RNA sequence: UCUGGGUCGGGGUUUCGUACGUAGCAGAGCAGCUCCCUCGCUGCGAUCUAUUGAAAGUCAGCCCUCGACACAAGGGUUUGU
RNA sequence: AGAUCUUGGUGGUAGUAGCAAAUAUUCAAACGAGAACUUUGAAGGCCGAAGUGGAGAAGGGUUCCAUGUGAACAGCAGUUGA
């Protein structure tokens, strides 16, 4: 985690054009690999794996 | 092997308490041959016994 | 999403980067060095780079 | 080879870390002879005294955070035993502890 | 990105750091951590503190 | 008389402790 | 494996706050020496100053190493339409 | 077949509750089939003279001392032991 500091466009707001410090998260994401593909076909029992 | 009577008696001996009662820890055999105290005599004056001396309780601080 | 919480443009001004190893009070490694300046093993190790 | 000695440095302060204060020397010995046994691959595993009063030397609780040992293993072939190496750690008095490597030492 | 504040030690003090302190006199101080606001409440001088800006410009 | 072997072996039985420890005086066998 | 993970070491970060020693015509003062010095020298003395944002710790559940060292294709018990 | 029956034996509970008042142990060696607990040495601590020290009265009665044993006991162990 970490935080930032940006300018609110929050029209009526007591924080309208004003700055905020907000508190956000770092998520790494690394781009995922396709490797496989899946079929369902769904059933009145529910979707199962075609 | 079990040296309890020979701290006894050399602690008797020399008149100090078995603290200061030194036993030879390679001499274990032949001060386990001690079971009189002219024995325990024989091994002071051989110095496979020794009267350790007294722990330093200085004064210098509080002069 | 069609509340104006959500579809709202976010423009960052400034994101936080001091140490949170800690209580962190300089962004780069660049302003602690400006600001502090040379130190003994820093001249230590420029005697030894002559 | 297996008659080979060594001198490495192991930091106390990082195993005994967690530690309560009437476990941390005993924890230290433990630690050492588990050091020694893993870097020697020998379960027999004897300290010497002189590092045993090293450890012991500041209390059981103020335990110095580093030290500078010479695992040194040695021939068993004395007896019939089921092992026939064993690690005699000994202790290297220091000054100082940076730059100091893991350093081969002959005989 | 926004004003940048000094401390009871004269550092820099980022948004989002520190504390901000108003007396009932009128005047209000800043600090950059717990540290410089206890030595400030305990009214050492910062021309005595080693690390202090205004000790190491004083000296 | 002393020479270089005896003397290097001398200094460990003359030591029965660690620093701040009394010396050891002698050590005699007799039958 | 285009090796790997450890252990030290290094660097980064961070915590505290300026280490031992040395030097000082710094220091409340005090005690001796006067061919000496013409205002000096020799000790004691908390504290101060410079060396010195120094010293010290920092993963054990912090970050990065490619430096050193040794070690890792090994052990056991089972499982079949 | 009963009497919260009498005496004796045995289960489940159950390898369970538990073996937590008074700071603390570690290293090496010896004996030994066998050592966390015995012994020696080294270290770190404690009682801190209104003591966990040194001696008595009452009470105990051989617990004192040495040697030997490792059946039982010392609610773990023991090469030790009242
Ligand atoms: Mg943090
Ligand atoms: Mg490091
Ligand atoms: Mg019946
Ligand atoms: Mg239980
Ligand atoms: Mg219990
Ligand atoms: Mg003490
Ligand atoms: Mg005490
Ligand atoms: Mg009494
Ligand atoms: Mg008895
Ligand atoms: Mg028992």
């Amino acid at each position: 985690m970490t935080h930032i500091v940006r300018e609110v466009d929050r029209p009526g707001s007591k924080v309208n054009k004003k700055e905020v410090v907000e508190a956000v998260t770092i998520v790494e994401t690394p781009p995922m690999v396709v490797v496989g593909i899946v079929g369902y076909v769904e059933t009145p029992r529910g979707l199962r794996t075609f | 092997s079990m040296l309890r009577l020979q701290k006894r008696l050399a602690s008797s001996v020399l008149r100090c308490g078995k603290k200061k009662v030194w036993l030879d820890p390679n001499e274990t055999n032949e001060i386990a041959n001690a079971n009189s105290r002219q024995q325990i005599r024989k091994l002071i004056k051989d110095g496979l016994i020794i009267r350790k001396p007294v722990t330093v309780h200085s004064r210098a601080r509080c002069r | 999403q069609t509340k104006r919480r959500a579809l709202e443009k976010i423009d960052l001004k400034f994101i936080d980067t001091t140490s949170k190893f800690g209580h962190g009070r300089f962004q780069t490694m660049e302003e602690k060095k400006a600001f502090m300046g040379p130190l003994k093993k820093d001249r230590i190790a420029k005697e030894e780079g002559a | 080879n297996e008659v080979v000695t060594r001198e490495y440095t192991i930091n106390i302060h990082k195993r005994i870390h967690g530690v309560g204060f009437k476990k941390r020397a005993p924890r230290a010995l433990k630690e050492i002879r588990k050091f020694a046994m893993k870097e020697m691959g020998t379960p027999d595993v004897r300290i010497d005294t002189r590092l045993n009063k090293a450890v012991w030397a500041k209390g059981i609780r103020n335990v110095p955070y580093r030290i500078r040992v010479r695992l040194s293993r040695k021939r068993n072939e004395d007896e019939d035993s089921p092992n026939k190496l064993y690690t005699l750690v000994t202790y290297v008095p220091v000054t100082t502890f940076k730059n100091l490597q893991t350093v081969n030492v002959d005989e | 990105m926004k004003v940048e504040l000094c401390s009871f030690s004269g550092y820099k003090i980022y948004p989002g750091h520190g504390r901000r302190y108003a007396r009932t006199d009128g005047k209000v101080f800043q600090f950059l951590n717990a540290k410089c606001e206890s030595a400030f409440l305990s009214k050492r001088n910062p021309r005595q503190i080693n690390w202090t800006v205004l000790y190491r410009r004083k000296h | 008389i002393m020479n270089q072997e005896k003397l290097a072996k001398l200094q460990a039985q003359v030591r029965i402790g660690g620093k701040g420890t009394a010396r050891r005086k002698k050590k005699v066998v007799h039958r």
